[PDB]
């Protein structure tokens, strides 16, 4: 029903996310590294930022998965729905956020390399969402499994 | 460093009092400071000291300051354009010229034998006119380069312009490489040659057409004298009143005709004019290259003169009293200029008084703002000791 | 029913995914073609990195077919629709994401053609997206094999 629904959002929020994180950085970086092409290094570690959503997301995903072949009811379906969710929107959210910094702050790494460790922790502010999707979710799916039971 | 790329020796040169002691470590010298403490003990410290000229007051310390700023630019502008040459060219490495050896002595090595060199240049001259010197030679040398390369680039024009005729397209292709007298005419008084240049696929309808296109056209005359790979090239025979005629009636075909005509001396004519315009390139080229190395050479000890003659003059200025200065140029190795900068600052900024004092500390190499860039001239802010950072 | 929105999802989307990739590739590399023409091989490697997550895409539909069945349960069914949706939203947010920074990194091959691999390392980022996609939909394929039992 919405366990199932719960699922597949966490896959598709999460995705989306990265990638508009990935494309909105990538398109300043590679217009950056031909002024010097030192600062390879530096530009990938913004990128890598949305690179870590989808891997948690992942692991809270495949729990489902194993909770999930049955024919159940509303009782498992939504508390699983709600941790599908949580996954999705730190992911999509962050991911959001990561590639708008990303970009203005290619300029920062360019320039400054001292206050680039300034420019992480702007970035390193969004990653506490993901956490948040996360670890509420790790809480909900073991919770949920009752299986049927409306 | 990520803001800029070094990586080939960096150059401050300082000059201090000798009388200073750091504050950044009490309890040393500057000479002992320079070689352990500084940029982790890396720093690589060689001499620099220059002894007294002849000062010809006060008064006139006030005006050789002013001009020292402005021949070191001068000479500084001359030095950059000499190595943009040579790197431009790529004969010579473009990898170097920033620690390429002077005196055929690695360059923090030549500082370091660098006390006051004499190529034309004594203690005894007064300072004056070894302002004006140096300039006078350095702008002279330049001036030869810049007019070398001049006459590289008109040279350079009259090659591709040649070799155009030689084997080009028709479209300004003037014939000197068919000398053919059964291609063309010549000592004739009815008869003349006129040269049409046709589009390959059209090549059919000109062997069909020209007899009866004009009137009164040598008949079996068409012959390929040459083809490019565009257009082809006929030889045709024809009255001198006809000629007219046959270009205007080719025309409308879509046939260019190329109006040449032959004659002895043109031909022999175009070929020279080719072998001039090859012979003056080569010769310009080679020229060029060893004028450059050793017009770069002398420029370098001049210039340093001028950097050595003018901090010197500076600190005499600026500090007065002890009439002999301590100086000493600091090689610094790639990217721990930002660190050397700072040190320094910190260590004897103090000396030169707290008004003296700004902080907009850091460097921007890119063009997105012009602060943080340290310069007496400008009113933004100032150098704290006389400091001149040199990038080669 | 359930199952046929599966299929739908899967290979729309990761169709689309991979067609907007190769397009916005293709302007870039059109463009530089003509700049430098003996970097074509470089050019093409972008090209091809978004046209192998549509062939994962249509195995995971031929599989979620058989595993309908006619019976027709509402949850074994909501797997199948819920497992064509996870590859099929990854696979567009993948090819999005590559045609964007695929398109950029063609300037870079131009300029800076010693370092064309700097390109690479930021695109192939986008494609743990489709493996987080490919894994979660095909366990629950799996699952829902069993031809909806009532």
């Amino acid at each position: 029903f919405f366990g199932a629904i719960g699922c597949a959002s966490a896959i598709i929020f999460t995705s989306l996310g990265a990638a508009y994180g990935t494309a909105k950085s990538g398109v300043g970086i590679c217009a950056t590294c031909v002024l010097r092409p030192d600062l390879l290094f530096k530009n990938i570690v913004p990128v890598i930022m949305a690179g870590i959503i989808a891997i948690y997301g992942l692991v809270v995903s495949v729990l489902v998965c194993y909770s999930l072949g049955q024919k159940q009811a509303l009782y498992t379906g939504f508390i699983q729905l709600g941790a599908g969710l949580s996954v999705g929107l730190s992911g999509l959210a962050a991911g959001f956020a990561i590639g708008i910094v990303g970009d203005a702050g290619v300029r920062g790494s360019s320039q400054q390399p001292r206050l680039f460790v300034g420019m992480i922790l702007i970035l390193i502010f969004a990653e506490v969402l993901g956490l948040y999707g996360l670890i509420v979710a790790l809480l909900l799916n073991s919770r949920a499994t009752q299986d049927v039971v409306c | 460093m990520a803001t800029a790329l070094y990586t080939a020796n960096d150059f401050i040169l300082i000059s201090l009092p000798q009388n200073a002691q750091p504050v950044t470590a009490p309890g040393s010298k500057t000479d002992s400071w320079f070689n352990e403490t500084l940029i982790g003990g890396r720093a690589f410290v060689s001499d620099f000291k220059i002894p007294e000229f002849k000062i010809g007051s006060l008064d006139t310390l006030i005006v050789e300051s002013e001009e020292l700023s402005k021949v070191d630019n001068q000479i500084g502008a001359s030095i950059g354009k000499i190595i943009e040459i040579l790197q431009g060219l790529n004969e010579t490495s473009t990898n170097a010229y920033r620690t390429l050896p002077i005196n055929n002595m690695p360059v923090p090595e030549y500082l370091e034998n660098f006390q006051w060199q004499t190529r034309k240049f004594k203690l005894d001259k007064s300072i004056k006119d070894l302002i004006t010197l140096i300039s006078n030679e350095s702008s002279q040398l330049d001036a030869d380069v810049r007019a070398t390369y001049a006459n590289y680039n008109s040279a350079k024009t009259n090659l591709a312009a040649a070799e155009r005729k030689k084997t080009g397209d028709l479209s300004v292709r003037s014939l000197h490489d068919i000398v053919k007298p059964e291609d063309f005419v010549l000592n004739s008084e009815h008869l003349t040659t006129v040269l049409v240049a046709v589009p390959k696929s059209l090549k059919s309808d000109f062997e069909k057409s020209y007899e009866t296109l004009s009137k009164n056209v040598v008949p079996a005359s068409a012959s390929v004298i040459a083809e490019d790979a565009e257009y082809v090239l006929f030889n045709v025979h024809l009255f001198k009143k006809n000629v007219q005629e046959f270009t205007t009636a080719a025309r409308e075909k879509k046939f260019i005709p190329r109006e040449f005509n032959y004659s002895e001396e043109l031909i022999d004519q175009l070929k020279k004019e080719h072998d001039s315009a090859a012979s003056l390139e080569q010769s310009l080229r080679v020229q060029l290259v060893r004028l450059a190395k050793t017009a770069y050479v002398d420029v370098f000890i001049n210039w340093f003169h001028i950097k050595a003659l003018r901090v010197y003059v500076e600190s005499v200025l600026r500090y007065g009293l002890p009439p002999h200065f301590n100086i000493k140029i600091i090689a610094v190795p790639p990217k721990n200029l930002s660190k050397c900068k700072s040190e320094l600052i910190d260590a004897f900024g103090f000396l030169g008084g707290n008004a003296f004092m700004k902080d907009k500390k850091g460097k921007i190499n890119k063009q997105d703002t012009s602060l943080h860039q340290y310069a007496s001239l400008v009113d933004t802010e100032y150098e704290p000791f006389v400091m001149y950072i040199i990038n080669l």
